[PDB]
C-alpha cells in the first residue's frame, strides 16, 4: 500500500555477501533492472 | 538430448593440462539444475 | 515470487484503492533461468 513510489526493489540470496550469488531487482524510475551477480552489500541499504 | 564426442586432439598436451577441475567433497547432495562455486575447505573436524 | 527447478517466476498485479476485502487475480510476468540457492531476502 503505497503512494509516491517509496518501495523500490528486492534482494535475494543465501547470505548476501561478496562470497556467494545474489539477485538484485531495481526499479530506478527508468527500467526494471534484474541483475544476478556476485554482489556486496552494506548494513544500511538505501537509495537516493 | 545428450551428445558426447571425443576431443583427444584438442585437449591433450604432452606436458599435461591442469586447466580442468572437478569437485570431490560437499556437505549435501545437489539440487537439480544447480551451480555452486564455493571454495571453503571441507570441515571434517572441529578446528577450522 | 516463486523459485522451482532452477527457474525464478514472478507474477504481479496493480490496482487502486488493513488489506481490503475483494477478489482479484495475478498474471505471469517474469521467468528467468537463475538456478541458485535462495534462503533469505530483503
Ligand atoms: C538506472 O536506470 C538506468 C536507465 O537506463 C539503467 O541503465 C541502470 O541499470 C539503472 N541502475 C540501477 C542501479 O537500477
Ligand atoms: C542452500 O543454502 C543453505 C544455507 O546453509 C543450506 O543449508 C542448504 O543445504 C542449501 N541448499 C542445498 C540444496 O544444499
Amino acid at each position: 500500500i503505497e503512494k509516491s513510489n517509496i518501495i523500490r526493489g528486492w534482494i535475494f540470496g543465501t547470505t548476501l555477501d561478496s562470497k556467494t550469488q545474489s539477485l538484485l531487482i531495481v526499479n530506478n524510475a527508468t527500467n526494471v533492472v534484474i541483475k544476478v551477480c556476485e554482489f556486496q552489500f552494506c548494513n544500511d541499504p538505501f537509495l537516493d | 538430448c545428450v551428445i558426447a564426442w571425443n576431443s583427444n586432439k584438442l585437449d591433450s598436451k604432452v606436458s599435461g593440462n591442469y586447466n580442468y577441475l572437478y569437485r570431490l567433497f560437499r556437505k549435501s547432495n545437489l539440487k537439480p539444475f544447480e551451480r555452486d562455486i564455493s571454495t571453503e575447505i571441507y570441515q571434517a573436524g572441529n578446528k577450522p | 515470487f516463486k523459485n522451482i527447478d532452477g527457474y525464478f517466476k514472478i507474477y504481479s498485479k496493480h490496482t487502486p484503492i488493513d488489506l481490503p476485502q475483494g477478489f482479484s487475480a495475478l498474471e505471469p510476468l517474469v521467468d528467468l533461468p537463475i538456478g541458485i540457492n535462495i534462503t533469505r531476502f530483503q
